[PDB]
């Protein structure tokens, strides 16, 4: 007996550049009758077959969770480009597993805007697959420095989300869950 | 935390001179500087941003100058409407700061005052208080003194005074010469006068009306 | 067509609270680092606070830190201020400015809305009384008079706006009665003394007293 259907059933995720991650082992899950609650706007696969794992065992099963905007849905894919895929959370080219999301505008779009969830609009370079630069450094867009102040070409790196409910779907808050794996060379833990 | 050396604080110019404003700065802000003109009470407006570039539709006479910490604003040929108070703004760090404010004038020839005289209105009188009012308009310079000669017994200490800002049109002022009295003290008298003494009034001249036309 | 609109000034008792509003359009609002400014009557202008493009970061000037509240609505193009536990010195004319565009990196000429008067006092509010001044004489001239309103402001306008030539708006000559009297008056071609009609356009909005008066002689 193992409790998988937990975090998406939970209420408030982390902002996308602050993506919460769970390592799961010593477990056993239902990958189908939870999928067959297929009210997820988006679901498609890059590692293994869709829901044919229910008798398959793993070393590591991973589940990062965050909230993006609706347009920002497209990004959570091996080989993607943009302030979400480059600066916030990169999926590798060798990605093993899949992703689910659903419209949380119902839940996580506060009337003045969920000014809580945020993303890193700005990084010097681009983060590696599975990287989380939760840095507040006042990004130097311009040559003259910031020293820790906001100002011209000296901007706060993380832009807020401001999920007003009226938004186009592009900006309704989609609650996202990734399923990586590092099943190799350890006990048979997750089936 | 970048403070601005608005230089100078006040000035006055003969019409169509070249004038120049320094704005030294407590930091090195690079070219992060805009220059604004504020007609009396209205909102400010940009005239130079990026410390050198002209705003759209502005005339060319305004010349943006500076880099580092010393900054200069040049006017080519000063104009009678350019009467304003002026502010440069630092734009580098978000503690957002200005210069103390260069109040700026026009030096026009001495104009002659224009003086009409008006009664208390019938609306005015019937309220319970009656007010007499004397006119100053389109004159230069603004310095002058007025006198209320009621019954020829002059009234000291019932006079409220406002002055217009210098005409942005043609650099000439105007002043409010209010009288304040109750209806009875308005009716006690019969002769009501108002006397004007300006520099360009080669001799002083006077307007008047008698309570009861 | 760059546009900004302050609205929400007037009287507020000190220790009570007020709220300002800056409606915008003409540019793309959600791009710009927004900010407010206030000027003590006649005195130097003072930046008071800002807000990020995304609302992700803001900060108040020290004279108001905490007591007031920046806020922007990205989808209705509006910046706000909530002003609380007010003070007789918080009294100023409160501008808003459009400054920093992440859509570029280059200098944006900041745009300032026309401003708005906040006056914090507990001596409460009085409608004005409007009084004409009928012309007498070589080329004539006439104007109006307003008296006994509180607080500022009241509005210059003439002949339903059709007049801006020679309109001499007077500063509000405050009274012993602790109120404001003042007037705007205009030089008037003595020839049009029959062919035209002249009406002046007050607006004391804080007392909601908004009235028009005829000026004709005798």
């Amino acid at each position: 007996l193992c409790p998988f259907g937990e975090v998406f059933n939970a209420t408030r995720f982390a902002s996308v550049y602050a993506w919460n991650r769970k390592r799961i082992s010593n477990c056993v899950a239902d990958y189908s009758v939870l999928y067959n609650s297929a009210s997820f706007s988006t679901f498609k696969c890059y590692g293994v077959s869709p829901t044919k794992l229910n008798d398959l065992c793993f070393t590591n099963v991973y589940a990062d969770s965050f909230v993006i905007r609706g347009d920002e849905v497209r990004q959570i894919a091996p080989g993607q480009t943009g302030k979400i895929a480059d600066y916030n959370y990169k999926l590798p080219d060798d990605f093993t597993g899949c992703v689910i999301a659903w419209n949380s505008n119902n839940l996580d779009s506060k009337v003045g805007g969920n000014y809580n969830y945020r993303y890193r609009l700005f990084r010097k370079s681009n983060l590696k697959p599975f990287e989380r630069d939760i840095s507040t450094e006042i990004y130097q867009a311009g040559s003259k420095p910031c020293n820790g102040v906001e100002g011209f070409n000296c901007y706060f790196p993380l832009q807020s989300y401001g999920f007003q409910p009226t938004n186009g779907v592009g900006y309704q808050p989609y609650r996202v869950v990734v399923l990586s794996f590092e099943l190799l060379h350890a006990p048979a833990t997750v089936c | 935390a970048i403070q601005l050396t608005q230089s100078p604080s006040s000035l006055s110019a003969s019409v169509g001179d070249r004038v120049t404003i320094t704005c030294r700065a407590s930091q090195g802000i690079s070219s992060y500087l805009a220059w604004y003109q504020q007609k009396p009470g209205k909102a400010p407006k940009v005239l130079i941003y990026a410390a050198s570039t002209l705003q759209s539709g502005v005339p060319s006479r305004f010349s943006g100058s500076g880099s580092g910490t010393d900054f200069t604003l040049t006017i080519s040929s000063l104009q009678p409407e350019d009467f304003a108070t002026y502010y440069c703004q630092q734009l580098k760090s978000y503690p957002l700061t200005f210069g103390g404010g260069t109040k700026v004038e026009i030096t026009r020839t001495v104009a002659a005052p224009s003086v009409f005289i008006f009664p208390p209105s019938d609306e005015q009188l019937k309220s319970g208080t009656a007010s007499v009012v004397c006119l100053l308009n389109n004159f230069y310079p603004r310095e002058a003194k007025v006198q209320w000669k009621v019954d020829n017994a002059l009234q000291s200490g019932n006079s409220q005074e406002s002055v217009t800002e210098q005409d942005s049109k043609d650099s000439t002022y105007s002043l409010s010469s209010t009288l304040t009295l109750s209806k009875a003290d308005y009716e006690k008298h019969k002769v009501y006068a108002c006397e004007v003494t300006h520099q360009g009034l080669s001799s002083p001249v006077t307007k008047s009306f008698n309570r009861g036309e | 067509q760059v546009q900004m609109v302050e609205s929400g000034g007037g009287l507020v008792r000190p220790g009570g609270s007020l709220r300002l509003s800056c409606a915008a359009s003409g540019f793309t609002f959600s791009d710009y680092y927004m900010s407010w400014i206030r000027q003590a009557p006649g005195k130097g202008l003072e930046w008071i606070s800002y807000i990020s493009s995304s609302g992700s970061s803001m900060n108040y000037a020290d004279s108001v830190k905490g007591r007031f509240t920046i806020s922007r609505d990205n989808a209705k193009n509006s910046l706000f201020l909530q002003m609380n536990s007010l003070r007789a010195e918080d009294t100023a004319v409160y501008y808003c400015a459009r400054e920093f565009d992440l859509t570029k990196i280059i200098m944006v000429p900041p745009y300032w809305g026309q401003g708005t008067l906040v006056t914090v006092s507990s001596a409460s509010t009085k409608g004005p009384s409007v009084f004409p001044l009928a012309p007498s004489s070589g080329t004539a001239a006439l104007g109006c008079l307003v008296k006994d309103y509180f607080p500022e402001p009241v509005t210059v306008s003439w002949n339903s706006g059709a007049l801006t030539s020679g309109v001499h708006t007077f500063p509000a000559v405050l009274q012993s009665s602790g109120l404001y009297s003042l007037s705007s008056v205009v030089t008037v071609p003595s020839s049009s003394l029959g062919t035209q009609t002249y009406i002046c356009n007050v607006n004391h909005k804080p007392s909601n007293t908004k009235v028009d008066k005829k000026v004709e002689p005798k």
